[PDB]
């Protein structure tokens, strides 16, 4: 919804 | 591996020669060094063994006549001559029992 | 007779062999007759035996990538020289060295590749290793062993073969034929190029090459080809003509040093040898039995502006007179 | 290097005698020892090519044996066609040296040779027939007048190897034409000590077994 | 619980990878065997060494509870070098597998590409490909500042939002296909066919090879499946209008497993039985007589 995974887990 | 040696000479009969054979190069370790005599026109024949411990064997035609003493501390071996025979003359060589050393020039003895 | 001996780096455990050459007949291989010598001491507490490994390296630098030693043993036979018949050579060794001489004899089975190497090591090489070990399976140090290397070679048979012929036609009835089937090393090769041109197309030049097939098989059959010689001509034929001429070729190593993958005879040391001799296999029974197989086939090609033929032949050494030294006679 | 010496410098015998010629090598060479017989005015002929193996053509009377380094040649009976000079050669190393000579009391043709001033140049053409250059080894051996044989140079076309003697290195070059099956020797800066009879000898390229065939003679005087 | 084990994994991977890569980088000091097969390991070692040099930044990232300090000054280059090193490493592994297969099945090999010049050319080409595929990671990143922590993430919402629903799908799917699917598939097709498919069992050596192939495959799969599978599943469920809540909480564990794989590659690949002897570090034939 609001950066719940934040499209960030690694590069 | 020079295997320098000396002790040859001319003896009439029953004289001591006291041949000397020195070893330079590889360590003596606990190997046995033999003594081979080459008769004129014949091949080399085993004479003594001189093992690490005291276990010395002679040949059939030389038993109770020769005597080998080993001084591996200075890397030297010797043969004792007693009551020689006219047929004992030969070019004596000094080499390991398994003949693992290069055959250098051997001393020449003559019995008259 | 001047038998061959190789003393170990250790002060004992020497090995005597009559000759460092064992031929491989089409029927049976000569036994590896010899006597291993050892002092009475240092043996009573262990057991002495001699191995014979048919090693086969197929890599470089002896790389061990992913546990791949690049080597292969084709025939390993171990005989226990420790006391539980003998030939003339074996019994002569016993009476000379003395009582403490232990004979050892192997038996190489047929259908085994000969000792052939490749020019850069890769190639088939044999070895006779003698060492003493009671367990008969424990690791042995390099200094307490003899790395006596032997080689097995094949020689040309007395009976010759028929003249090779090929008649590959294409729409040019080419008909090539060699002088003889049996060719010795370093000898000229003469091939006929008798052709018959009938079409309007005209050939440009005639290319003749001799290629060596190193039929190495480890996982899949390989057909490496090395053009050891080339005799590119400039002759040509018009319609309704011919160019029958006896071209002469001679394979050698002076101009083939730069070529890679070239097959040569077994090398005991870094001393160089000639091209690998052709290997003979049993008729019908020949199959994928591993190792390296060397064959020679000439090729005549017509460049029209192609017709190619193959004529197999055998390139082998003759029967030696006394013994092969297996080294550069005028060395250094 | 290795020097080859013969014990008897002059042997005198009669017809129907057993004579022994002793030749001792300086170093410990293998059985690779060859014996030659040189008639006066003729090229040397090989007798034994392995110090124990009889050649094909020589009578069975000649025999050889070795012990350490004691290579010797024995003749059962001296026929009138036997008195010549005998040389012992070792071919285990490149600097092959012949014996001093013992006095008893396939065609190769060469061209060229003549009076040349010192420092000049001369070429010798060794016309070879009956064999292949790739399957044989070509060697050049000179012989000073009345003295022993001396090796000059050799060529091995199969392996592309050329060997020259220490006294003729650089000044002498050797070449062979495969198409014409000939051997050529070119000389540069001819010194005053090079007056000798030059022989173009042949040996088997594969498993060298002595100089089977020799030349005729093209003695050059400077 | 996942955070502590992940941090221990990062620490162990760095500590065992710095010297492990350093020792194999020099190739026993100066021998270095300038051959293609040996150059594979050297290039892999230097790539993994760069990866390990840039690892401690991500170590602080995970440790500080996503509190990444710097913006475009650090993460904009960190992302690019991480993708470059990781994809170069996986490409090195797959080309090593392909090269091993081709020189082991033994066809005519020296004619096609088995030359030093071709090795250099293909190394330059593969490095350029890795740089190109790591390209858009460098030039597409935002640094949001939430709850006293700055996250360097992707910036598809920035620039032009005119793009359709497919925004991250293409790049992630390409990475899954090129980078995971092709190398893993070709490694399987090579090793399983060669080893597991019992082809010519007579010469299928049961020595260290038969076990090392399997351990390499199992390490690769166990250390590369988590990251790609989790990323794909998370992206799918997030874009399928679910918002994912907080259900994974353990994605840095996948990165730790990848770091452990990068640690294990140089030690297991090069430091082997023969190399152990190198790391730890006759006579002449005569002749006798015989009675006639």
């Amino acid at each position: 919804s609001f950066y719940f995974p934040g499209q960030f887990a690694f590069s | 591996v020079q295997l320098q040696e000396s002790g040859g000479g001319l003896v009439q009969a029953g004289g001591s020669l006291r041949l000397s054979c020195v070893v330079s190069g590889f360590f003596f370790d606990t190997v046995t060094m033999a003594w081979y005599r080459r008769a004129p026109g014949k091949h080399r024949e085993l004479v003594a063994s001189a093992t690490a411990g005291g276990t010395t064997t002679y040949a059939d035609s030389v038993k109770d006549r020769f005597t080998i003493s080993r001084d591996n501390a200075k890397n030297t071996v010797y043969l004792q001559m007693n009551s020689l025979k006219p047929e004992d003359t030969a070019v004596y060589y000094c080499n390991t029992f398994v003949r693992s050393l290069s055959w250098g020039q051997g001393t020449q003895v003559t019995v008259s | 007779t001047r038998v061959f001996k190789k003393a170990s780096p250790n002060g004992k455990l020497t090995v005597y062999l009559g000759k460092r050459d064992f031929v491989d007949h089409i029927d049976l291989v000569d036994p590896v007759d010899g006597v291993v010598l050892v002092d009475p001491e240092y043996l009573k507490e262990r057991r002495v035996y001699v191995t014979l490994t048919a090693a086969f390296r197929y890599g470089r630098e002896d790389l061990d990538v992913l546990g791949l030693t690049f080597r292969k043993d084709l025939f390993v036979a171990n005989v226990q020289s420790f006391p539980p018949p003998l030939t003339r050579l074996q019994e002569r060794l016993i009476k000379k060295l003395g009582e403490h001489a232990y004979p050892f004899t192997f038996e190489i089975p047929p259908n085994l590749p000969s000792s052939v190497t490749l020019q850069p090591a890769i190639g088939v090489d044999y070895e006779v290793k003698a060492f003493v070990a009671e367990n008969l399976e424990e690791k042995i140090h390099k200094r307490n062993s003899v790395r006596l290397v032997i080689e097995k070679v094949q020689y040309a048979p007395e009976r010759p073969g028929p003249q090779p012929t090929a008649e590959t036609t294409r729409q040019l009835h080419l008909e090539a034929s060699l002088d003889k089937e049996i060719y010795y090393h370093g000898e000229p090769i003469s091939v006929n190029v008798h052709v018959t041109n009938n079409t309007n197309k005209t050939v440009k030049k005639i290319k003749i090459s001799v290629r060596q097939y190193a039929d190495i098989v480890l996982f899949n059959t390989a057909q490496y080809k090395v053009p050891v010689a080339m005799e590119e001509a400039d002759d040509t034929v018009a319609p309704s003509s011919t160019f029958s001429k006896v071209y002469t070729l001679t394979p050698f190593l002076a101009n083939n040093r730069e070529k890679r993958g070239l097959a040569l005879d077994g090398k005991l040391k870094h001393e160089d040898t000639n091209l690998a001799s052709s290997t003979l296999l049993r008729e019908g029974a020949n199959r994928e039995i591993l190792g390296i197989i060397v064959s020679y086939k000439v090729k005549v090609k017509l460049v029209v502006s192609d017709v190619a033929v193959e004529l197999p032949f055998t390139l082998m050494h003759p029967k030696p007179k006394e013994e092969p030294p297996h080294r550069e006679v005028p060395e250094n | 290097d290795i020097q080859m010496t013969q014990s008897p410098s002059s042997l005198s015998a009669s017809v129907g005698d057993r004579v022994t010629i002793t030749c001792r090598a300086s170093q410990s060479v293998s059985s690779a020892v060859a014996w030659y017989q040189q008639k006066p005015g003729k090229a040397p002929k090989l007798l034994i090519y392995s110090a124990s193996s009889l050649y094909s053509g020589v009578p069975s009377r000649f025999s050889g044996s070795r012990s350490g380094t004691d290579f010797t040649l024995t003749i059962s009976s001296l026929q009138p066609e036997d008195f010549a000079t005998y040389y012992c050669q070792q071919y285990k190393y490149v600097p092959v040296t012949f014996g001093q000579g013992t006095k008893v009391e396939v065609q190769l043709v060469e061209s060229g040779g003549g009076l040349v001033q010192p420092g000049g140049s001369l070429r010798l053409s060794c016309a070879a027939s009956g064999f292949n250059v790739y399957s044989s080894s070509i060697h050049w051996v000179r012989q000073a007048p009345g003295k022993g044989l001396e090796w000059v140079a050799s060529i091995s076309s199969y392996y592309g190897y050329t060997y020259y003697a220490d006294s003729v290195k650089g000044r002498f070059t050797i070449s062979a034409d495969t198409s014409k099956n000939t051997a050529y020797l070119q000389m540069n800066s001819l010194r005053a000590e090079d007056t000798a009879v030059y022989y173009c000898a042949r040996s088997r390229q594969f498993w060298y077994s002595g100089l089977d065939y020799w030349g005729q003679g093209t003695l050059v005087t400077v | 619980v996942v955070h502590w084990v992940s941090l221990v994994l990062y620490c162990l991977a760095f500590v065992l990878g710095i010297p492990g890569n350093a020792i194999v980088i020099w190739f026993t000091g100066f021998k270095w065997k300038k051959t293609v097969t040996t150059l594979w390991f050297l290039n892999l070692a230097i790539a993994d060494f760069i990866f390990l040099l840039f690892l401690p930044l991500y170590i602080s990232y995970v440790a500080m509870n996503f509190h990444w300090p710097f913006g475009i000054w650090l993460c904009k280059a960190n992302s690019f070098t991480a993708q470059l090193n990781m994809f170069a490493s996986v490409f090195f592994l797959t080309v090593i597998s392909l090269d091993h297969y081709i020189h082991l099945i033994h066809p005519v090999l020296s004619h096609r590409h088995r030359t030093l010049k071709n090795s250099l050319i293909v190394i330059i080409f593969i490095w350029l490909l890795a740089s190109l595929i790591g390209g858009p990671a460098l030039y597409f990143r935002d640094t949001v500042e939430f709850n006293n922590h700055t996250l360097c993430y992707n910036n598809f919402q920035k620039h032009d939002p005119d793009l359709t629903l497919i925004r991250h799908h293409v790049l992630t799917w390409v990475k899954f296909i090129i980078g995971y699917l092709f190398p893993l598939l070709t490694m399987s097709i090579c090793y399983l066919c060669l080893i597991f498919k019992v082809k010519k069992r007579s010469i299928l050596i049961s020595s260290r090879h038969f076990w090392t192939i399997l351990v390499v495959v199992v390490a690769f799969v166990v250390c590369w499946t988590p990251y790609h599978l989790f990323s794909i599943w998370e992206l799918t469920i997030h874009h399928n209008s679910y918002s994912h809540h907080v259900m994974q909480a353990g994605i840095p564990l996948s990165t730790g497993l990848a770091f452990l794989n990068s640690c294990l590659n140089p030690i297991l690949y090069v430091l082997i039985s023969k190399k152990f002897q190198a790391r730890f570090r006759s006579c002449t034939t005569a002749s006798s007589s015989l009675a006639k």
